């Protein structure tokens, strides 16, 4: 079913977006994590 | 200037143009309509962006560059087009030449022949490519469904005897192994490379032979690669641009510096089949979608986009069925 | 069409999750020009 | 001990299991597979993670506690499954008690009886619902589908005569508005609240009374709440867990402290229809899926997990098709 695929290609393209900010989330926190301490 | 730079999406979907006028329209198959257009970036007429490759139908694009020179060798942008929005922005220590994309993998081509696998679900190198640093410049092709598998030209064993030369590697992107060394399938140089989309089969074209040869990918014996067929030339030797693989393999399309678009068929299941007449110093890029195998979607820098269908038994030329205009 | 309707929730699950990713980068933003 | 604690998902695709021994389980139905396995987080053998409420078969998760009381009361976290991060962190003044999620409504239970409500896609918290500060605990049941409905259990207006009551409040938490006010329907507590998925249903439990009342929940005339059946005990008095009802609002399903689990149809297209024989003193949860009316999904504390077949037209016991065995 070609609406099928297309959501299926949806969700890897929503996943990959989600990993990168989850990771310039953590790289953020932690940036400000070591500014304050020092 | 004219509309140059045409850019051909996977899944023959959508294709990419850079307008000269401002930034780079997307338009999408059925319906035609504007897809994304984005906005002015530029500061002078003749200053082109270079490369993008996108996803299948998703928000998902790889951008490279605007400027001349301003942020061009060292860029890498992926941007959602129903936010506009800039997520995550790779530094390269040299230009890019070719960005390819699928649902796993993403590679990214250096103009210093170092070719860069990230997984894309969390963007980690896996592993990074010295070609040149082992032994006009490297052509790379990828798979488009899983099991992604990666094609590039690697130089001979006689870099002592002269300077250039085109030999064929396969290999597996998925495991980051490397699969299958093909000899020098040429005597001459390697101008571009199209791979299969479940990652079966493989063409390889020449400069000056023009003569394109198939080779099983995977599946072949270790002891030798399998070669498949053949297909003859034409009268005139023609500088080749970009080749594609039908859906079910059995049909190869093949464009450049040509007359004529030549459309192979395949063995799997001679010469020439079905032939589409195109305008001489004007450039095109080919596609196909998946749900027929009649159908061959045309892209031109003339303005015109073209949809043809294919004659399953006769020699004769390919028809037209849908047409559409740029902007 | 019954994958289809589960399709649609993971969607909508992600959905969220992009949803609430960009208001915690906002929070965070402000937090890390103040300091 | 035993693998205590069982948490049954929505739409009968998969349940939530603590396992006595490391962290948190979640199983798959069709094909059954370890879907989700949470890490350790323990100190000690016979400390507990409490409460799990999930999506209907996404990576979205509601996990609470872990510690004995480290972090307990006053902790939600918000995790994807396929990549094992936290994304937001709640704090709530109170213990929680129970969480019920939909796709527009989550919910959060605390056990000063306060009921919090959220609209799930940028967690703003649409209303604070003070329940003891108006007037066992207070037992919290959600529709399923969009127009999610709230139903909860409020004292009455003779907290002057005595400490404890409970009639029904029948809640639209899509606007925050209070639809109907059902009254004392029971001479006792309230002990478990199930809600329709089409949020048209509601059943009650009582702890001295055992027999179940059925009211409608928002056609229901504004004059008086109109109750629509009633249900055989069965030959003894025994406290009820968890009921759920049908896709089609046709059977409803019932589960407690006893030797077997009854099954109600329902009249809307009668003491008693279909029973499941159980081992005694063990505890088990209910499910059944959208894609049949005939199959049953049964989880069990033993280790134990059953697919009991219906009888449409006769007063027989359930029929065991398929059966698969915990960790």
């Amino acid at each position: 079913s070609k609406d099928a695929e297309k959501l299926n290609d949806e969700i890897i393209s929503l996943n990959i977006e989600n990993s990168l900010l989850q990771d310039k989330l953590t790289a953020l926190q932690a940036e400000y994590d070591k500014l304050i301490q020092r | 200037m004219a509309l140059k730079l045409l850019g051909f999406n996977q899944d023959a979907t959508c294709f990419s143009v850079i307008s000269s006028n401002k930034g780079v329209t997307i338009y999408n198959c059925d319906p035609f309509g504007k897809c994304f257009e984005l906005e002015k970036s530029t500061s002078n007429d003749e200053e082109l962006d270079f490369l993008v490759e996108m996803l299948f139908s998703t928000s998902l694009i790889a951008v490279v560059d605007k400027t001349i020179g301003a942020s061009k060798r060292k860029k890498l942008k992926i941007v959602n087009t129903k936010r506009k929005a800039t997520i995550c922005e790779l530094t390269f220590p040299h230009e890019i030449m070719d960005v390819i994309m699928n649902r796993k993998i993403i590679c990214v081509v250096l103009k210093s022949d170092q070719i860069f696998v990230y997984d894309i679900s969390c963007m980690k190198l896996l592993r990074t490519i010295d070609v040149r640093g082992e032994k006009i410049g490297v052509r790379v092709s990828l798979s488009t469904d899983n099991n992604s598998i990666l094609c590039y030209s690697s130089y001979s064993k006689s870099d002592k005897e002269n300077a250039p030369l085109n030999d064929i590697v396969v290999f597996d992107a998925l495991k980051c192994i490397q699969i299958n060394v093909l000899p020098a399938v040429h005597q001459s140089n390697i101008v571009c490379i199209a791979c299969s989309p479940d990652g079966m089969l493989m063409a390889t074209a020449s400069e000056k032979g023009t003569i394109i040869r198939v080779f099983k990918t995977i599946d072949t014996e270790n002891d030798e690669p399998i070669l498949v067929n053949e297909f003859r030339r034409g009268s005139r030797p023609s500088r080749i641009s970009e080749m594609k693989f039908n859906h079910d393999n059995t049909l190869l399309a093949c464009v450049g510096e040509s007359d004529t678009i030549h459309i192979f068929a395949l063995p799997v299941t001679q010469r020439h089949v079905a032939y589409i007449k195109i305008p001489e110093n004007a450039k095109y890029r080919i596609g196909f979608p998946k749900d027929t195998t009649n159908t061959i979607h045309i892209c031109g820098e003339d303005g015109n986009y073209l949809v043809y269908s294919i004659p399953r038994n006769e020699v004769g030329p390919c028809t037209l069925v849908k047409s559409n205009t740029f902007d």
